[PDB]
RNA sequence: GGGAGACUGGAAUUCCUGGUGUAGCGGUGGAAUGCGCAGAUAUCAGGAGGAACACCGGUGGCGAAGGCGGGUCUCUGGGCAGUAACUGACGCUGAGGAGCGAAAGCGUGGGGAGCGAACAGGAUUAGAUACCCUGGUAGUCCACGCCGUAAACGGUGGGUACUAGGUGUGGGUUUCCUUGGGAUCCGUGCCGUAGCUAACGCAUUAAGUACCCCGCCUGGGGAGUACGGCCGCAAGG
């Protein structure tokens, strides 16, 4: 079909990511 | 096999071609060369499609079935008639 | 100073600028000009009019020294081979022989990227 | 993956009958040198991929057949089980 | 055993004379290990297509050894491991 | 290599030598020499080389380096044991006069295969042969640096020198530090590689077992007093309050060899990276 | 019949030549009505 | 090129990578393996060349 | 070009050495950062190293899917035809589970030519942290292991009997010529009626006529997210 989905999907993992990249580190010192 | 030789094939003069607005881009796998501003065509490939073309036409005719021609242009129609008025078989002049 | 009858001539034409050098049999070149050295600069140097000019300019330089007759060896693609050629055989020298030496790797080094532009 | 008199013994020795071919233990007989010979190989080439799934196919194979001869008659099936020395 | 036909191109600044005792010593190591039937053919003094080496002709041969995988391997590697050896090409005639 | 279990903190990440492809567990009673250890201490009694002190004893195991001798004599490896002096294992030969010898048992040394010295030698790996007669293009360990002077090139575990293109009197030789260096054709080589590759990832896990190799504690000089070393302690941790310098003032600079020595035979030093 | 001014991916079995000569057309239609007729002859 | 073969169809010949001749008769002026479709072969005597052309080149019976 | 292990060679780029050799070379729609006058660029000879193997090389071949083509040697899986001999239902699917599994990334010891994440600058733009140019760390390579992610697309599961066919291609066999055609069974192509559909399109290699089995759904975001659990050194699934 179209790619408006796809991009929706796209941007929610991108944003998902970032927030995992930006916790990382408080993951980390939580898991340790 | 072969039937017609390229010597006749050339004599007949059936390698010219149109203009250069008037030219196929899809058309690389057939052009040669380009004399005089006219696009001249392969030899080897069409003299193995000629053969290819006879086996497919008897395959047809094997199976049954004949061939149908068509035409419009006001200078070979009396030709097309009489071909088929000779060979039994459809025309449209 | 020396003296050489004949030799070969070698026509490195990119899409920037043709080097042509003019050398002995054996490897030793003796004279050789381009577009920058002629004048032309930048893209300038991508034009056949300066290609012609640093093959004639060669081609002088040469027989200064004594050449008479080269053998053309010409490089990779690129605009103004052909006119290098004719240069060459109209400031007083013999074509003798063409060869086309183009180095053709077999998938050899990758290349760059392409271009997005 | 086996010559013509390797094979013909095995089939000579496992067989029910003479000029027997195809029958369970003889197949079984087969599959069980066929996987040898490529437990073998893999062993020497422990990174084939291609060699371990025809193994694990032919073992899928003599697993069917054993089960087959165990519905069938489990005194063939024991007997065939102790004299090839498997489980 | 297996056929194998072995082409060497040896040293071209040594004589046609010493090719074939030298190819005889070579393959004893065979005719002892496995025995087999020996074809030599020497066409030596011909031009090479590019420099091998820093040589510009070289001296051919064909030899067939009906004989084994490791035997045949043994003796390549001796001609390679050899000095006056320059190249060498083992084939399979049988199927490959 | 065999990595410890974490039972205690010693042995967090501790590995150790696998000990495989050795097959007696004691030396030869005949070629063991005795030696004591010095503690780094010249003649003069004076601590000269730092950070050596008290381990385990250990034999001399002597081996001959060489193998001038025994030229069309073969001999066949016995034992693969341990050499605490060396850092690869080392092989017994039994020569077919009746003496026995010491390798350092280059990789894929087995047991039972036979070696034999001499220049009419085959190219394998355990056996001696001159330059002059091994091919250009091999790998060769601890094969010399003058005629008859016994190896000193390439003798530790997993190393090896790549004989290059030879040409006249000398052959080029790429040691394992990447110099290109020249060697008379005259000398006696080893073909093969120095086995032990696995060596140099064994994690000693506690100072206890460098301790026993006989190593002392090392003493940074940032902890030091100004009349000890040259970077002096001051109040704090301190970078070293100067340049790095060596703790006689000799700052990190080439170092090498005095100017205009006979190394004629060097032709490209090694790279930093 | 192609020419220069023909496509290949509709057309699937080219045969190459002209069209615009009269005397070329009339050569091939005699050419093909000689490939039918011994075509027929087989039956 | 538009014929059977010469190996397919006359089945009294072999590919053989000594023969010198047969395969310069074969590769291009400038030393390159001429197409299927300009040689007329089968595939199989098509990859058998291609594999002699090759055992030439690197035993140095061609000039590549 | 089905995979694994070993040996070996050519083109090409880079670097160094020995000759010839000047004041430019690289680059862009135009321009310079970069390389030079300490001898740049360029050509001949020699040496070092690593990725990949032009031409054969394609709507072509193999593999369960990824995926796979320089040459040689050892082992091995899969498939087709003919004889049609052998046991005679042993046939198909498969919840969990196990194995393989594109690229990217991490540990160990190496190597690193070219390309090239990040990073530096040169240039346009009002703003370029990008598209363009110049150097380049990880990465791309080798052996031991790891996560199991792709538009892993034929977006179409495996198996069975049937549905005008037309026509190129690879393979094994037969009747008619006596090199050419028909028949035989599988894959790979493209059209096409019957049939299917919302149309695109499929149409003997179904998306059609019938059946066994597994997985998924009952509106889009929230969210393939948080919680708890599982795998995993970590990212991560
Ligand atoms: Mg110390
Ligand atoms: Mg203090
Ligand atoms: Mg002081
Ligand atoms: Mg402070
Ligand atoms: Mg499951
Ligand atoms: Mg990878
Ligand atoms: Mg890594
Ligand atoms: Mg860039
Ligand atoms: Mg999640």
């Amino acid at each position: 079909g179209s790619v408006i989905k796809k991009r929706r999907k796209r941007m929610s993992k991108k944003k998902h990511r970032k927030l995992l990249r930006r916790t990382r580190v408080q993951r980390r010192k939580l898991g340790k | 096999m072969a039937v017609v030789t390229m010597k006749q094939l050339l004599d007949s003069g059936a390698h010219f071609g149109h203009q250069t607005r008037r030219w196929n881009p899809k058309m690389k796998r057939f052009i040669f060369t380009d004399r005089n501003g006219i696009y001249i065509i392969d030899l080897q490939q069409t003299l193995t499609y000629i053969d290819k073309a006879y086996e497919f036409v008897k395959e047809t005719v094997a199976h049954g079935g004949t061939v149908l021609f068509v035409g419009t242009k006001k200078q070979a129609q009396e030709s097309i008639a009489e071909e088929a008025t000779r060979v039994g078989m459809p025309y449209v002049n | 100073k020396k003296n050489v009858p004949h030799g070969a001539a070698h026509i490195k034409s990119t899409f920037n600028n043709t080097i042509v050098s003019i050398t002995d049999p054996q490897g030793n070149v003796i004279a050789w000009a381009s577009s920058g050295h002629v004048g032309f600069k930048g893209s300038r140097k991508s034009t056949p009019f300066a290609a012609q000019l640093a093959a004639e300019n060669a081609a002088r330089k040469a027989q200064e020294h004594g050449v008479k007759k080269v053998d053309v060896f010409v490089k990779g693609p690129g605009s103004g081979r052909e006119t290098a050629i004719r240069s060459l055989q109209a400031a007083g020298l013999e074509v003798g022989t063409i060869s086309d030496v183009t180095p053709q790797p077999h998938n050899g080094c990758r290349p760059p990227k392409r271009r997005r532009v | 993956a086996l010559t013509a008199e390797q094979k013909k013994e095995i089939l000579g020795q496992y067989g029910l009958h003479d000029t027997d071919t195809g029958s369970p233990e003889a197949q079984v007989a087969l599959l069980t040198k066929r996987i040898q010979d490529l437990t073998e190989h893999l062993k020497v080439h422990k990174h084939d991929h291609h060699s371990r799934r025809g193994l694990l196919l032919l073992v899928g194979r003599r697993r069917r057949l054993l089960k087959y001869v165990a519905q069938v008659d489990v005194a063939r099936y024991r007997s065939l089980i102790e004299r090839l020395g498997l489980r | 055993m297996r056929p194998y036909e072995i082409m060497v191109i040896l040293d071209p600044t040594l004589d046609e004379r010493t090719v074939a005792p030298s190819l005889e010593t070579f393959l004893n190591v065979i005719r002892k290990d496995g025995g087999t039937v020996d074809k030599v053919d020497i066409w030596g003094r011909r031009r090479l297509a590019y420099e091998i080496a820093k040589h510009a002709e070289g001296i051919y041969a064909v030899i067939d050894v009906k004989a084994e995988p490791a035997t045949v391997s043994e003796l390549d590697r001796q001609l390679n491991l050899n000095e006056s050896v320059l190249r060498t090409k083992v084939l399979r005639t049988d199927k490959h | 290599i065999r990595k410890y279990k974490p039972t205690t903190p010693g042995r967090r990440g501790a590995s150790v030598s696998d000990f495989a492809e050795i097959t007696r567990s004691t030396p030869e009673k005949s070629l063991v020499r005795p030696l004591h250890g010095k503690g780094g201490r010249n003649a003069h009694g004076r601590i000269t080389t730092r950070h050596k002190g008290g381990g385990h004893k250990r034999a001399y195991r002597v081996i001959d380096f060489r193998r001038h001798d025994k030229d069309g004599v073969n001999a066949k490896v016995a034992h693969i044991e341990y050499d605490p002096n060396r850092t690869a294992n080392i092989a017994l030969l039994h020569y077919l006069d009746g003496e026995k010898r010491y390798i350092i048992a280059p990789q894929g040394l087995k047991q039972g295969d036979v070696i034999e010295s001499g220049a009419n030698a085959d190219i394998k790996p355990g056996n001696n042969l001159p330059l002059r007669n091994i091919p250009a293009g091999t790998v060769i360990h601890a094969v010399e640096l003058r005629p008859g002077g016994g190896a000193k090139l390439a003798r530790s575990a997993g190393v090896s020198i790549q004989l290059l293109g030879k040409e006249g009197t000398y052959a080029a030789l790429r040691m394992p530090s990447g110099e290109i260096r020249r060697v008379d054709v005259r000398c006696r080589a080893t073909v093969g590689e120095v086995g032990n590759a696995e060596q140099s990832n064994i994690n000693w896990g506690k100072a206890g077992r460098m301790r026993w190799k006989g190593k002392r504690p090392t003493v940074r000089g940032v902890v030091m007093n100004p009349v000890d070393h040259p970077h002096g302690g001051g109040e704090g941790k301190t970078s070293g309050g100067r340049h790095p310098v060596s703790p006689w003032g000799k700052p990190e600079g080439r170092t090498r060899k005095p100017n205009k020595p006979s190394d004629k035979l060097i032709v490209r030093r090694r790279r930093t990276g | 019949i192609l020419d220069t001014n023909c496509d290949p991916d509709v057309v699937d079995y080219p045969i190459p030549g002209n069209d615009d000569a009269i005397r070329s057309a009339a050569l091939l239609t005699k050419v093909i009505a000689s490939a039918v007729a011994e075509g027929l002859q087989a039956r | 090129k538009t014929r059977k073969c010469v190996f397919c169809s006359k089945k009294g010949q072999t590919i053989d990578y000594k023969d010198t001749a047969l395969l310069r008769t074969y590769i291009s002026e400038r030393g390159k393996i001429r197409a299927r479709r300009v040689t007329g072969n089968c595939v199989q005597h098509q990859r058998d060349i291609a594999v002699a052309v090759k055992n030439a080149r690197e035993v140095a019976l061609l000039p590549f």
